[PDB]
RNA sequence: GCGAUGAUCUACCCAUGGGUGGGUACAAAUGGCAGUCUGACAAGU
RNA sequence: GAGUCCCAUAACCUUUGUACCCAGUGAGAAA
RNA sequence: UUGAGAGAUACAAUUUGGGAAGAAAUUCCCAGAGUGUGUUUCUUUUGCGUUUAACCUGAACAGUCUCAUCGUGGGCAUCUUGCGAUUC
């Protein structure tokens, strides 16, 4: 719930982060040290704001950025179920699976 | 009522599914919900093919609304693993989205399924 | 306007309002506590700068200063405190250097030269 | 070097877009007024409609 | 009554039944069996007929006119039982029946959330601070916790 | 309009970069020539496990 | 700084700067709805651009009489997500209460906690064709605009100002040839809607091409006499 | 019926009425700098 | 494949609402 | 080479109309339109000859082995002097 709280403060409302794709989610808290690297040549972060999140503190070095991918892509599948739904149990059932 | 707006028939996702075929033949179709995504916000987009039936439908409705405000066009197949053929991959895709390419040979096609689907919405 | 409402709307929100409408008002009753704390501990402290300028003056004096033998220490002209701000301000600003004196390098200062010290700020006034 | 670009071009495409925010296009239409009589359609002259 | 829920109850009795003011209404103005009413719908003018009034309903007419002299007079004839400017009371029943037909599950509103996150944030550096100067204070008393 | 040549310009410009990233990947490459001499890449039907 | 100049309709400004914009007196202040510029000169103002709002297109255009008044009661038919409903509530004031009519759920959320902030627009999230669903609300709208995208354009007007409407009022509609037809010239389109319109009690005054902003669109304005 | 326990010094105009000349704390900003990364292989035998 | 915290949870500029007026000298004053 | 239709209009014909000064005519700011000669783009009416076209597709680039991409070296300044593109 915190981590998520920083991904919608971050966005604004919750209609435009599911617009963003996988890609945006991961990056979505390091705007500085991305469009820094963007606008020089140099190598994007792999993290962002997901660094937090528990599954991405589990994994260790190269894993962390894998699982980041993995974990925002899933979040982002994850957030367009939300923010659209009109059958929604309430319960997260399409999370925890 | 129903899952969301046009779902094609059995004749129009032949000549649609032709496309994205000679679209992946000549390696210009991006594939994918999010990479779909990412050409909408560049607005490089031809035309979003999404799928109507992924488990959930509503992991890739976010689409339709990216779709009217630039007036991208927007069509239903009903099959996602049909679309992962056509598309030219092992794995089922859900989004596909054909990028423009004025320097294109298959012009008269992609102009032809264009205004099919503008009759479609 | 209680009886005629015109406003929006639930009750796990309504709920976090007043606790924290709760958390405003014990901040203002401990922040009044700590003022009448302030009040009467400085005053027993120095008791001469109290009543030359003020509570809340006094106070802000010797945080400025760091210490209370800070504003003793420095000169009466270098001491900036906040055709009256011409003269008056000035020899204000003396005041409080002598009453940071009387009231630092003493044991138990007594009030009297405060008062003292009032009453020369006070013909000075009646002379402006 | 696919990365720069795009940030480049997605600068001058956003400022296109706020460029076209605060600027102002004339409109020349065909803005046609119905008439309701022939004695009024050959009278008629904008100056004194 | 202009109830919360009893208004936003009769105004969907309004679009495809017969509400319960207006079966009240219609056993205390029926004065005669042989009186010939208007109905704002025709669906509503068979299901007056279908209910307990006995009386004529008349379908969609030429009193649309009527229904006209009606909204003509809706701040005028209401002075018979109370006049009144009706931009207020039509406001609230218009958001009432739109929050209705609307799912609009209270908790979806992300506005509140931001917020709390950045009240959160300043409950922090504020605990912080506050930690700080209890340290040095108590401190003054016993420096090495 | 300084907005928009700089932009088709950068359009322009990443299309002859994308086409040869994509030209780096994996595939049965083909070089196609036009008769007027506008080369391009077509690619053989082989789908991508 | 800015020159400021009053329009031939009332309650719209233009603002004559260095650069020129179309622009309405704030009701609201301090907030802007869908990330727009605004001038103060006082009174706060709100800035409008008719690539979005097919209402801004017709008074640009030059719209002889707008229906549209400061004091006025106005039925939005189709309000596509406030994005002209809320522009419609800065030019009429706080006067006559403007009903906004919608079928879509996305823009109701968007309606919905638009008009929690402007007390001059209720919104309705009714279907336009049954004029009697919502009739619990309106009696003599003082004009209608509409702006809907469903092919019975000339019904859904005929239905809703047949009993919505004032005597000697004013409909206004904007039309577009690719939802209809998308195969013929636009102009016999036009021709074929003021004759659809003609059938209605409405005499057509004016029509509009909206070429700059909207290619393929109209804004049709006329009076509707003797019924409802 | 002075003072070192500190004397004095540290903009245009409405025959004394406010902006302007302006410079600083902060309260904001749906104001800007400001544009949200690649896109099909990898791991075992 | 791939630069988080080195803070885009912020920095700086601009535009509004507010507060405020441009240390040091040392013996002169007043008539 | 026809039958008309729809215009940008190049020259002229008094006009039509709002404002100003023209005591008496003028004439200006202009806003257009209509008419003839132009000059014209496109729609159909029109007769003869011709039923084949155009594009895509299947296992359709490659032993004179081809194509990428980075480098290197030399030509073309009497000029493919070379675009994050391909000068040979």
């Amino acid at each position: 719930e915190l981590v998520g709280a920083r991904l919608i403060a971050h966005s604004g409302s919750l209609i435009s982060l599911a617009k963003s794709p996988a890609s945006t989610i991961q990056i979505l808290g390091a705007e500085k040290a991305l469009f820094r690297a963007l606008k020089t040549k140099h190598d994007t972060p792999k993290y962002g704001l997901l660094y937090h999140a528990s599954l991405v503190g589990q994994a260790t070095g190269k894993n962390k950025g894998k699982i980041a991918r993995v974990l925002a892509a899933k979040a982002a599948v994850s957030l367009r179920y939300d923010a659209l739904a009109e059958d929604r149990d309430d319960s997260g059932d399409i999370g925890l699976e | 009522n129903p899952k969301a707006f046009p779902l094609a028939d059995a004749a129009l996702t032949q000549q649609i599914l032709d496309v994205v075929q000679q679209a992946a033949n000549l390696r210009q179709l991006k594939k994918g919900a999010n990479e779909a995504t990412k050409t909408l916000n560049r607005g490089i987009s031809e035309f979003i093919i999404m799928a109507a039936d992924c488990e959930p439908i509503e992991i890739l409705l976010h689409l339709p609304l990216l779709c009217e405000d630039k007036n991208v066009p927007y069509v239903f197949v009903p099959s996602r693993v049909a679309l992962g053929r056509a598309c030219g991959v092992s794995r089922p895709v859900i989004a596909a989205s054909i990028t423009t390419n004025d320097a294109s040979a298959i012009k008269t096609q992609i102009y032809a399924v264009k205004d099919k689907i503008e009759t479609l919405l | 306007x209680x009886x005629x409402x015109x406003x929006x709307x639930s009750e796990t929100d309504m709920e976090n309002v007043c606790v924290f409408a709760q958390r405003v008002a014990s901040l203002a009753d401990y922040r009044r506590q700590l003022y009448d704390y302030l009040c009467e501990k400085m005053h027993t402290v120095a008791p001469n700068l109290s009543e030359l300028i003020g509570e809340v003056i006094g106070a802000r004096l010797i945080s400025h200063a760091g210490s209370l033998t800070n504003l003793s220490k420095q000169a009466a002209s270098t001491v900036q405190i906040l055709k009256n701000k011409g003269r008056i301000s000035r020899y204000l600003a003396n005041k409080c250097s002598m009453a940071s004196r009387i009231d630092n390098y003493s044991e138990e200062p007594s009030n009297v030269f405060g008062s003292v010290l009032k009453k020369q700020v006070e013909q000075r006034l009646e002379f402006y | 070097d696919s990365n720069y670009v795009r940030t480049l071009r997605q600068i001058e495409l956003k400022k296109l877009e706020k460029g076209a925010k605060q600027l102002m296009f004339k409109s020349s239409g065909n803005h046609t007024i119905f008439v309701d009589s022939r004695e009024k359609m050959n009278e008629f002259t904008p100056e004194k409609f | 009554n202009s109830a919360a829920n009893a208004l936003e109850e009769a105004n969907s009795i309004i679009e495809g039944k017969v509400s319960s003011q207006l079966e009240k209404l219609l056993e205390e103005i029926k004065k005669d069996k042989k009186s010939t009413l208007i109905v704002s719908e025709t669906k509503l003018a068979n299901a007056i007929n279908k209910l307990g009034l006995n009386f004529n309903v008349v379908s969609d007419a030429v009193t649309l006119d009527i229904y006209r002299a009606i909204k003509e007079y809706l701040p005028e004839l209401l002075p018979g039982m109370s006049d009144n400017d009706l931009s207020k009371m039509s406001l609230g029943l218009a958001h009432s029946i739109g929050r209705h037909k609307l799912k609009f599950s209270a908790d979806k509103v992300d506005v509140m959330i931001i917020q709390a996150i950045a009240l959160l944030d300043d409950l922090d550096k504020e605990l912080n601070t506050y930690a700080m100067r209890c340290k040095e204070w108590y401190g003054w008393h016993f420096p090495e916790l | 309009k300084q907005h928009l040549q700089r932009e088709t310009q950068l359009k322009q410009v990443q299309q002859r970069m994308d086409a040869q990233r994509e030209l780096l990947k994996k595939g049965s490459k083909k070089k196609i020539v036009d008769s007027s001499g506008k080369i391009s890449f077509k690619w053989k039907k082989q789908r991508k496990r | 700084k800015v020159v400021i100049e009053p329009h031939r309709h009332a309650g719209v400004y233009i603002a004559r700067g260095k650069e020129d914009l179309l622009v309405t007196k704030n009701m609201a202040p301090g907030e802007s709805v869908y990330g727009e510029k605004r001038i103060s000169v006082k009174v706060e103002y709100r800035v409008w651009n008719p690539f979005r709002s097919k209402l801004a297109a017709g008074i640009m255009g030059g719209l002889d009489e707008l229906f549209i008044a400061p004091g006025k009661k106005v039925l939005y038919l189709g309000a596509a997500s406030g994005t002209s409903v809320s522009h419609v509530s800065d030019v009429v004031g706080p006067e006559g209460v403007v009903y906004a009519v919608e079928f879509s759920h996305r823009p109701g959320r968007e309606l919905i906690s638009m008009a929690k902030k402007r007390p001059n627009i209720i919104p309705i999230i009714e279907d336009a064709r049954h004029p009697q669903k919502y009739r619990m609300l309106i009696g003599m709208v003082d004009c209608v605009f509409a702006d809907v995208a469903q092919p019975d354009q000339a019904r859904i007007i005929a239905l809703n100002s047949h009993m919505f409407l004032k005597d000697q009022g004013g409909v206004v509609i904007s039309i577009k040839a690719n939802c209809i037809d998308s195969t013929v010239d636009a102009e016999t389109v036009f021709a074929r809607e003021v004759q659809k319109l003609r059938e209605e009690r409405i005499k057509p005054l004016e029509q509009l091409t909206l070429e700059p902003y909207e290619r393929d669109h109209c804004i049709v304005v006329g009076r509707y006499m003797r019924s409802g």
